[PDB]
């Protein structure tokens, strides 16, 4: 099926969804050095944004090859940030906790 | 750009080679702080370098 | 409540510089932007610029960059407007207004929402 | 440099519905929903009447309204009185953190 090559470290974005319930995968639960994967059943909406309005510059670095950088910021300076819903995230964490409690 | 809680950017000017390869001109650009490192261990708050 | 107070009257010869003080009371000075506009007699409202009290970030409209400057004093909570190179047509009332809310997540500087206005400073170059 | 295009004179009568429309370029009113209407009597400071095209601030009655279509915005006033004879200004956000005001209008009551 369609495989999404999304680059992420802590979370999984735009992945597949489980059929019935959250499913926990691990090579061996006894070994703490391994990495434990949790595949969710319901997605969690996440909205990231960069409010800054950057300007694209062009500098002739070498012959016939241009270099692009940030020239100036128009308006005020703000913080780029990501938003998720607290209630849905807490419910998802509780679901993951009850799923983990089977092994513990 | 002035003090604030934002990560902010640094306005750095440097000499770039123009279309003539034996001539230089002055240019400037805004760079992120993680991409900027002090050039040398000596105390100098005006001279910097890329992280590369 | 929210109160903005400026100078009453101002007389200045052409070619000099003028300082206008906008003192705000009744609310946190660093919570909202501060806008400066100008109104000539007969003519409507001309928008000059805005200033963020927290940082030193200021923005001015066209035909005013370099000619005017905006600063602030947080200890006394007073905005300063320094205008140089006064001409014969600069005889006008300068008004100080309160902009949007500073949130640090979206740009609220450009919203034209001015709840409160000062009495205005009348600069005369007659 | 040109400001927003606004009528210079609007006349009406008491107990009538009158609309004053201000229009601008494709960058000021074409894709931004920040249009405000202020009123100003001579000799005193202005005050807000309508903000965000159709919303109403606290302290203003239900006499005023608003609209937003294409590249123009209209202030509709129903039930005019003799107190409404003053200046009306239509302000908008022109992009790049710039605020632009209208040309100016003077409401007349016959
Ligand atoms: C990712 O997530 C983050 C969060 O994690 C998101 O960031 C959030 O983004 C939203 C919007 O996207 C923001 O909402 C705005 O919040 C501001 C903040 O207002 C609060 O703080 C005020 C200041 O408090 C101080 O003063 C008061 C005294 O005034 C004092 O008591 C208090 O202790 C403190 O010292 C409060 O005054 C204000 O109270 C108001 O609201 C209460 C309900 O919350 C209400 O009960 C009160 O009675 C009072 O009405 C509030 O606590 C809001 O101001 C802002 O709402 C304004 O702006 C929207 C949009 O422009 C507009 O539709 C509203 O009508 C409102 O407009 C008023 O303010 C304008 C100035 O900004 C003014 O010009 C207007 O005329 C209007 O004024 C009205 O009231 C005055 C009297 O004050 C009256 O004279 C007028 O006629 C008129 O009636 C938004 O709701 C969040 O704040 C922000 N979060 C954070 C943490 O910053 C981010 O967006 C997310 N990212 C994405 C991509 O989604
Ligand atoms: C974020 O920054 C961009 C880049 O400056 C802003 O776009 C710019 O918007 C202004 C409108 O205020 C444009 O000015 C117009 O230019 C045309 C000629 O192209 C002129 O005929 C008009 O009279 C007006 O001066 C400017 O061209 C445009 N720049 C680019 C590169 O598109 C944008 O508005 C900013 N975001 C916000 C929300 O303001």
């Amino acid at each position: 099926h369609g495989i999404r090559p999304v680059v992420s470290t802590q979370l999984l974005l735009n992945g597949s969804l489980a059929e019935k319930e959250i499913v926990i995968r691990s090579e061996n639960l006894t070994n703490n050095a391994k990495i434990i994967i949790v595949h969710l059943h319901t997605p969690v909406e996440i909205v990231c944004t960069r409010p800054n309005n950057n300007t694209r510059k062009s500098v002739r670095i070498g012959p016939g090859q241009t270099f692009y950088a940030t020239g100036d910021i128009i308006g005020d300076i703000k913080q780029a940030h990501c938003n998720i819903s607290e209630e849905k995230w807490n419910d998802t964490l509780q679901k993951v906790g009850i799923e983990l409690q089977k092994h513990f | 750009v002035k003090n604030g809680t934002v990560e902010e950017m640094k306005n750095c000017s440097f000499n770039t080679t123009t279309e003539i390869r034996d001539k230089e001109k002055k240019e400037y650009a805004l760079f992120y702080k993680p991409d900027i490192v002090p050039l040398s261990e000596t105390n100098n708050t005006s001279e910097y370098r890329l992280i590369n | 409540q929210v109160q903005l107070v400026q100078s009453g009257a101002e007389v200045k010869k052409p070619g000099a510089s003028v300082k206008v003080s906008c003192k705000a009371s009744g609310y946190t000075f660093t919570g909202y932007y501060m806008h400066w506009v100008r109104q000539a007699p007969g003519q409507g409202l001309e928008w000059m610029g805005w200033i963020n009290p927290n940082s030193g970030r200021t923005n001015y409209a066209q035909k005013f960059q370099g000619r005017v400057t905006m600063t602030r004093d947080t200890s006394i909570s007073t905005a300063y407007m320094e205008l140089s190179r006064l001409r014969s047509d600069d005889t006008a009332v300068y008004y100080c207004a309160r902009g949007g809310w500073i949130s640090l997540y979206y740009d609220s500087s450009g919203y034209p929402n001015f709840d409160y206005w000062g009495q205005g400073t009348l600069v005369t170059v007659s | 440099q040109s400001a927003l295009t606004q009528p210079a004179s609007v006349s009406g009568s008491p107990g009538q519905s009158i609309t004053i429309s201000c229009t601008g370029t494709s960058s000021d009113v074409g894709s931004y929903n920040l249009v405000s209407w202020y009123q100003q009597h001579p000799g005193k400071a202005p005050k807000l009447m309508i903000y965000e095209v159709s919303k109403r601030p606290s302290g203003v009655s239900n006499r005023f309204s608003g609209s937003k279509s294409g590249n123009t915005a209209s202030l509709t006033i129903s039930g005019l009185q003799a107190e409404d004879e003053a200046d009306y200004y239509c302000c908008s956000y022109a992009g790049s953190s710039t605020v632009i005001f209208g040309g100016g209008t003077k409401l007349t009551v016959l």
